[PDB]
């Protein structure tokens, strides 16, 4: 019951717990120091970058966004690009203005990928390989202003094309799923929810909502099946905080979205089942030919008459 | 209340997750395919350079220089097949001079392959390199650097041609071509290593050849590779008392080195507390890589006399961690000049052995404590380790009773109560009553 | 020397039957689905093993 | 039974700073940039500072 | 990287060498700092912490800490980055007025920084070997005592060729493991003072002494001939375990038999800080007393732990000269 | 799994060394104090290895341990596992003679050395034996101790006699009256000089699975190796040197006086 | 097999014996030829000059089943 | 024995017990430049002394 | 499961390197010499040319 206190008060045995059992540190709280954005890996030579400096100043560099408007990058980009000999050079400064007017939001920077890179990376079959910092800015680009060119960019980088989506990080999903919920496209979300599960992307981390709203534009009825198997593949804490995310976005703050969501309800009533059932609690032919013998046999016993 | 145990430790998180285990081992591949596809490209260019030299230069014979240039290129990539035809029209013509032979038999050691087999293939021990480049044609550079240290002594007789009997044996050249083939052995298989303190030792005293400091330090690298201590100390037990100025870091090195493979985890520590208090020579990042790398080894290192009854024991030997890399930051060793094998081990001993004050503030709150409850009893199966499955000295005769007064100090309140009905005869002795006896 | 390996056994029949219930315990404990994102190795369409692994 | 470990003899209590053994050769070569205790150079056995001066 | 040049430049003026290596680990950073947070130092204001830091550890001879820093600039490639800068700063003005920019060799070639930095190298290529044959001189006669040894009669530098292209050659075949034309670059200024236009002998000694501290070749080239350590078996009559039969050459004892290799008699690096060498015989016994009782006393006689071959080789000369 | 550590094995098993991989586990294998523990609490006290000391009111620490044979019967020659009623007590007082000798080494700076060579070995022997001839034995430091009895020096000269324990004219009869002095090396030394004045053998029965082609090999092995065992044996026993003189070996036929 | 083990131990230790009988008798006969080719500046290669550069002759007796043909 | 209760806790339980609790990093407490005189009094208002 | 086809790729890997490496020691120059005797012999062990330097 108790210890004596003439005893010898020494310890019992030792207790290893810590070591037999390896946790991870999961806090409730996000990280206060994360970048919480899409990185661009601006790589450039120490050459190009004093010399392009006064062009370089008034574009978006580590975590610092100056407010220059987007009409005047361009034509720097419309001037000065022809005048360097450096093809990743071009290439890493056209990155920066693509994400300089995605933060900015115009609509009219997809000029400036069919004038220079299309035609040497997206069309009739192009051999060249575009860089990394290029394509996750283009992506950042489109699906910030909501521009339908993510298609033809995102079939390039399966395994058999660029094969650039196994070095896409998980903010970059976020504002993919964003954009396509947004837009409505069904099958725009399954091909790319097809694409995080292959390429093993962090499923819990992505932004709730930003799943919320991909999984609100599913309305055909072959890929409300995949969703359906697919809701398994998140952890039990994230299909919590899926339910009570996408039932805040339709009723109270709704206000938090630019655009408002449109009302998928059998989406709706399936996450709360599904979050619910994740939570802990709180043979035509031969039956058609025995119905037909019975009847057979009930006009024969005179169950069922002609007519009198 | 029932009571808490004091001897539980606190539940903090000291663990990564499988998906973090997944991308550092994803992450340590891509590096080992840079330093692969670093080399080979490399490796690739000397030999266009080669067979251009050898093509177009078909009948222009070159200026010994550019041959040599590319000698020592070829050579430390390891080719050496490609080089020795080079060397051997060098010293026919001879062009090679006293500095131009160790450069040769130093670049024999392929100061380009060891780079890398220590970011891929020894998972950067320095120990490991040495081990893994004798495998790499070790005896067949031996005999070429053997031949080449002939061709060198050949060489040094007619460019010396008073001291005339004593001649080149004393110059400096003829130590630093000797120091130049222990460093090129080290590199080979362990039948050459063992011959750089027995055999290639006494054939430089018997040829007569001043030691430097140099040669002290690969024969006692050697002697660390081999695992005989006893005879590594007593090298720099010579060089504590006879020549203590010209000791560099590398006889540390070697100790360092010497004491991890023969695993005498004691000595190492004994090693690096020492350079600690002196602080002269300086603590490479190579003395900070091979104490750290000891720590470990001795760390995973299981004990078998209590055969694991509890936990393993050696794991408290990473506890050191934190107190060493405190003693890196004022002895000048950058901990970012560490290799990056060795720094996820040093980050594993780090999240298990360190706290802040801000943490310790809130370490022990009742939500983190019952987080980790849960999360043993959701997931337990993913990480433990076991669902895997007066003076006593002058005293003899002891003065007893000397009179010394109790009734002067008060002590008078010593009543005791004893239990009613010791000797009573209707009283039984035993019975529930007796448990009155303890209590307070 | 074979009889005592053989009474060894025999005294732990009662402790397995209540070991084997003890890892049933621990197996409904578990999180539901086909698990979490932070705590896999391998994809969950892919085999492990398989060649065309990373898309 | 035993241990596979390296058995080593305790390190010696005595002063090694205050025993002054027997003058080996080679100290008596450095014996002019020596330094050394009063009790050093005027030692009870084997004095120094005559070593010194012969 | 701003906050981070004036840290280090506090640590210059502070002279703190421990802080020097600590504002340059710190510009380094860890995986936190450099993709979780995403706040990391750019390459320009990386290669100016670190050559600020290069420069005073260099200047103040410390050998560990500036080969630490030079092991970064070949790693990170920002050993010709002081003209990446120049090059871009007339870059930035060539595109101010509308004409094509590039980089190639011959752009960074055409630089008044690489074009001064080959012509002053035959002079910097002399320097190193006057230094060199100095220092190997005063190597010779202090093995000996102060005459000259054999070890200065043939070094390990050789003759520089009578033209600027095998100076060229001979700074790379004897200081090739550093790159020698950046060093000569970042040592032409101090404190904003062009040292290779106004200070020659001053710009000379400060280049080749921060090739001689980053070159292990010259480390290894540049060092005092130490005494020969002999090899030790223990006695045959165990008198002391302190004591213990030495291993002579014959360059020390001359005549006698030719002798095996040591390690197979016995003849092992036994050495300690109580530790003495001899020579042990045994006294002759006669018909006497003396037949069986008594272990046959040990005779010995002392004998040294070091063979000085520069001093064995200057005394045989000096018995070769001044006898005669 | 390297071929540097598999050739370093091999190595050190031929020198007769600990291979490295048999301490990849560390063993700190039954400590001493344990094991003497172990030995008490099995033999109930450990009587009779106890002294009388032991069962004596007032015991020190020398007393508690158990008995164990020290380095100071290593000496003693007439020592035996039976002592026949007089020999351990001569053995104490020679005991004590080698502490008095240990204190006067002490007082007189006549301790040995670490580096101590052989040549000042004895002669600091020789002026240690000089100096403790003429000093008297000291009869207050000879302590009696567990079981043995208190018997003058009167006695032990009667029986072994004169020459066991001696008077300072007889070490100088010797070398060259009832009083005792300190032992010394010389006079013992003495006194002792007076009173002594082929590789792969296999059995038969695997010769019997021999055939007789691999017996004639086997034989023929056999012939090679005795052939060079002795032909090393004749050149020890030659003992031919070379003379340069003539630049040619020679052999002694005649020995003279 | 325990005889067959006994039977490659007794034909190497032949073959041992007689390696290093040559490999004395040409090193030791070369030792008083004293060809003198260092006015010549060859290559250095001869027939003493590469067994001497060759390494310890290790034994076939000393070597396991591993090193003599047998796989792992 | 029947009672053995022992009064010294044995090597393994010790570093059982030290393995199992982590250090505090700043109980090291190394110093090597100095005090800041003007600013390490005035720092930001969250952890401001 | 696929321990065919993973072994299949390792084997094929193991066969390209050595078939990578053959072509490079054939169409080689492997020079012996003596005691001046430059034998040039190329990959197949087909003696070239026996010259004297």
């Amino acid at each position: 019951y108790h210890w004596h206190y003439n005893l010898p008060q020494g310890m019992e045995r030792p207790h290893s717990v810590n070591r037999t059992f390896a946790a991870p540190f999961q806090s409730n709280h996000s990280l206060v120091n994360k970048y919480r954005g899409v990185w661009i890996e601006f790589d450039m030579h120490p050459a190009f970058s004093v010399a392009l400096e006064p062009q370089l100043r008034k574009l978006p560099r580590g975590r610092t966004l100056p407010k220059t408007p987007a009409e005047e990058v361009i034509a720097d980009y419309t001037a000065l690009a022809p005048l360097v000999d450096d093809e990743k050079t071009r290439d890493l400064w056209l990155a920066k203005v693509f994400q300089h007017c995605a933060f900015q939001r115009c609509g009219g920077a997809m000029e400036l990928w069919e004038r220079y890179c299309h035609q040497r990376f997206t069309a009739e079959g192009a051999t060249a390989k575009p860089p990394l910092s290029l394509v996750k800015s283009v992506l950042f680009y489109c699906n910030k202003t909501d521009n339908s060119g993510w298609r033809a960019l995102f079939d390039r980088c399966l395994k058999d094309g660029w094969n650039y989506t196994p070095l896409f990080d998980t903010a970059q999903w976020s504002f993919m799923l964003k954009s396509i919920g947004r837009m409505g496209d069904e099958d725009g979300v399954r091909a790319v929810l097809e694409e995080m599960l292959d390429v093993q992307a962090d499923l819990d981390r992505v932004e709730a909502r930003s799943v919320v709203i991909a999984l609100n534009a599913v309305t055909n009825a072959d890929v409300y099946e995949f969703v359906k198997k697919y809701l398994f593949n998140f952890g039990e804490r994230k299909v919590k905080f899926l339910r009570t995310t996408y039932s805040d976005l339709r009723g109270h703050g709704a206000g938090k979205l630019r655009i408002p969501l449109k009302e998928n309800d059998n989406m709706y009533y399936h996450v709360c089942w599904h979050s619910s059932i994740r939570s802990p609690r709180q043979p035509n032919a031969k039956i058609d030919d025995i119905v037909k013998d019975k009847i057979e046999k009930w006009k024969a016993e005179g169950l069922l008459p002609e007519d009198y | 209340r029932k009571p808490q145990n004091q001897w539980e430790g606190v539940y903090y998180y000291s663990g990564i997750t499988k998906r973090q285990r997944h991308l550092i081992l994803l992450h340590r591949k891509r590096e080992r395919e840079a330093h692969m596809r670093s080399f080979n490209i490399s490796r690739a260019s000397v030999l266009q350079r080669l067979e251009q030299l050898s093509g177009d230069r078909k009948q222009e014979s070159l200026p010994p220089h550019v041959r040599l240039d590319l000698a020592v290129r070829l050579a430390q990539h390891g080719l050496y097949q490609q080089a020795t035809p080079i060397v051997d029209e060098l010293h026919h013509q001879k062009a090679l001079h006293a500095g131009h032979y160790a450069l040769l038999i130093n670049a024999l050691a392929c100061p380009r392959l060891g780079q890398r087999i220590l970011h891929c293939d020894a998972q950067c021990d320095p120990a490991l390199t040495y081990k893994l480049l004798g495998d790499e044609n070790g005896e067949e550079r031996a005999q070429e650097a053997y031949r080449w240290f002939d061709l060198a002594l050949t060489s040094l007789a007619v460019d010396c041609g008073h001291f005339v009997p004593y001649l080149p044996q004393g110059t400096a050249a003829a130590s630093h071509i000797t120091n130049a083939l222990m460093r090129t052995l080290l590199t080979c298989g362990y039948t050459h290593v063992a011959a750089i303190p027995d055999s290639v030792y006494d054939r430089m005293g018997s040829m007569g050849i001043s030691p430097t400091i140099s040669t002290y330090e690969l024969v006692m690298l050697a002697l660390s590779l081999q695992g005989n201590m006893v005879e590594a100390e007593s090298i720099l037990s010579f060089l504590r008392s006879h020549h203590s100025e010209h000791i560099t870091v590398e006889s540390f090195n070697a100790l360092l080195l010497g004491h991890r493979e023969a695993r005498q985890f004691d000595c190492c520590d004994a090693i690096w507390q020492e350079l600690v208090d002196r602080r002269w020579p300086r603590a490479s990042p190579l003395t900070a890589e091979l104490y750290l790398r000891s720590i470990m080894d001795h760390a995973n290192t299981p004990t078998s006399e209590p055969l694991q009854s509890f936990a393993n024991i050696n794991v408290v030997e990473k506890k050191k961690v934190p107190l060493v890399l405190a003693q890196m930051d004022e002895l000048g060793v950058p901990r970012t000049h560490l290799s990056r094998v060795l720094m996820d081990e040093v980050e594993d001993s780090l999240r298990k052995f360190q706290t802040y004050r801000s943490r310790f503030y809130e370490w022990g709150r009742a939500v983190k404590q019952f987080d980790f409850i849960e999360f043993r009893r959701r997931n337990g199966w993913l990480y433990d380790l076991h669902l895997m499955k007066g003076d006593i000295y002058y005293d003899d005769t002891r003065g007893l009773h000397d009179r010394s007064p109790t009734w002067m100090n008060e002590v008078p309140e010593t009543r005791y109560d004893r239990l009613y009905g010791v000797n009573h005869p209707d009283i039984a002795k035993i019975g529930i009553r007796r448990h009155l006896n303890v209590e307070y | 020397i074979v009889l005592n390996e053989q009474l060894h056994t025999v005294k732990f029949f009662d402790l397995k039957i209540g070991d084997a219930i003890r890892d049933i315990l621990q197996l409904l404990q578990r999180e539901t689905g086909v698990g979490s994102s932070v705590n896999r190795d391998t994809p969950v369409g892919i085999s492990p093993n398989n060649p065309e692994r990373r898309v | 039974t035993l241990h596979n470990q390296r058995s080593a003899a305790p390190e010696s209590s005595v002063s090694q700073s205050h025993t002054v053994n027997a003058p080996t050769v080679d100290e008596c070569e450095m014996l002019a940039e020596r330094w050394g205790t009063m009790n050093y150079w005027h030692n009870d056995t084997f004095p120094r500072l005559v070593v010194f001066l012969k | 990287g701003e906050v981070l040049h004036n840290l280090m430049r506090c640590a210059i003026a502070a002279r703190h060498r421990a802080r020097i290596m600590w504002v340059y680990n710190v510009m380094r950073g860890r995986f936190y700092e450099n993709v979780v947070v995403r706040a990391e130092v750019d390459l320009i204001w990386r290669y100016r912490i670190a050559m600020i830091a290069l420069e005073y550890l260099l200047d103040h001879e410390c050998a560990e800490e500036a080969a630490a820093i030079y092991s970064y600039l070949v790693e990170e490639e920002l050993l010709r980055c002081d003209v990446h800068v120049r090059v871009g700063l007339h870059m930035r003005e060539a595109i101010a007025a509308g004409k094509p920019i590039t980089l190639n060799n011959d752009v960074m070639n055409a630089t008044s920084l690489v074009r001064d930095a080959t012509a002053v190298a035959p002079e910097v290529a002399r320097e190193l070997q006057r230094r060199h044959a100095q220092t190997l001189q005063n190597n010779a006669v202090e093995a000996v005592g102060a005459g000259s040894a054999p070890w200065s009669i043939l070094g390990p530098l050789t003759a520089i060729g009578p033209t600027a292209e095998d100076t060229m050659v001979w700074l790379q075949q004897h200081y090739g493991d550093v790159d020698v034309m950046s060093i000569m670059r970042w040592a032409r200024f101090r404190k904003g003072k062009d040292l290779m236009a106004k200070d020659r002998p001053q710009y000379l000694a400060r280049a080749a002494a921060w090739i001689e501290l980053l070159s292990k070749r010259n480390r290894e080239m540049e060092e005092v001939p130490l005494t020969y350590m002999r090899k030790s078996k223990p006695l045959v009559l165990d008198t002391n375990s302190n004591v213990r039969v030495a291993w002579q050459t014959p360059l020390m004892r001359s005549g006698g038999p030719p002798r095996l290799l040591a390690r197979e008699e016995g003849y092992v690096f036994h050495h300690s800080n109580s530790s003495r060498f001899v020579e042990e015989t045994y006294r002759h016994p006669g018909e006497s007393l003396q037949s069986r009782y008594l272990a046959l006393q040990p005779l010995h006689t002392e004998v040294s732990a070091k063979e000085d071959f520069q001093r064995l080789y200057y005394q045989a000369q000096k018995h070769h000269k001044q006898q005669e | 799994q390297n071929k540097f550590d598999i050739m370093r094995r091999e190595d050190r098993l031929s020198k007769g060394e600990q291979d490295l991989t048999e301490r990849n586990t560390i063993h700190y294998g039954v400590p001493i104090q344990q094991i003497v523990d172990e030995f008490v609490f099995r033999h109930r006290n450990a009587r009779g290895e106890r002294p009388l000391d032991y069962f004596k009111p007032f015991p020190n620490f020398r007393a508690l341990r158990l008995n164990r044979m020290y380095r100071d019967v290593e000496g003693f020659s007439l020592m035996k596992q039976r002592p026949e009623f007089l020999e351990w007590e001569l053995f104490t007082r020679y005991r004590q003679h080698h502490q008095q000798r240990r204190r006067l080494a002490l007082l007189h700076g006549l301790e040995p050395v670490a580096n101590e060579t052989a040549q000042e070995r004895d002669t600091r022997r020789h002026r240690l034996d000089e100096i403790c001839e003429r000093t008297p034995f000291d009869e207050r430091e000879m302590r009696v101790n567990d079981d043995e009895m208190r018997v003058s020096v009167e006695t032990l000269r009667s029986w072994f006699g004169v020459y066991m324990l001696p008077s300072p004219t007889v070490v100088n009869a010797v070398l060259g009256d009832t009083r005792e002095h300190v032992l010394s090396s010389r006079y013992l030394n003495r006194l002792l000089l007076l009173e002594s004045y082929v590789p792969h053998e296999q059995p038969q029965e695997v010769l019997r699975h021999f055939s007789a082609e691999e017996r004639a090999m086997y034989e023929q092995h056999v012939k090679e190796q005795t052939s060079r065992q002795l032909g090393e044996w004749e050149r020890a026993m030659k003992r031919r040197r070379w003379l340069t003189d003539h630049q040619q070996y020679g052999h002694v036929v005649s020995h003279g006086l | 097999r325990r005889v067959n083990r006994q039977k490659v131990n007794v034909a190497a230790s032949l073959l041992d014996n007689f390696v290093e009988q040559e490999w004395t008798t040409i090193l030791r006969d070369k030792h008083d030829v004293t060809d003198v080719t260092k006015t010549l500046n060859d290559t250095q290669n001869d027939k003493k000059q590469l067994a001497r550069r060759l390494g310890r002759y290790m034994l076939f007796a000393n070597r396991s089943l591993d090193d003599t043909g047998f796989p792992t | 024995r029947m009672g053995y209760i022992p009064r010294y806790t044995p090597w393994e339980w010790i570093a059982i017990q030290e393995a199992d609790q982590p250090l505090i990093a700043e109980q090291i407490r190394q110093d090597n430049i100095g005090t800041s005189y003007f600013f390490s009094l005035n720092r930001y208002w969250r952890y401001k002394a | 499961s696929f321990r065919y086809t993973n072994n299949l790729i390792g084997a094929l890997k193991h066969r390209l390197l050595l078939e990578s490496s053959y072509r490079e020691i054939a169409s080689r120059k492997f020079i012996g010499n003596c005691r001046g005797v430059e034998v040039v012999c190329s990959g197949y062990g087909t003696v070239l040319a026996v010259q004297l330097t």
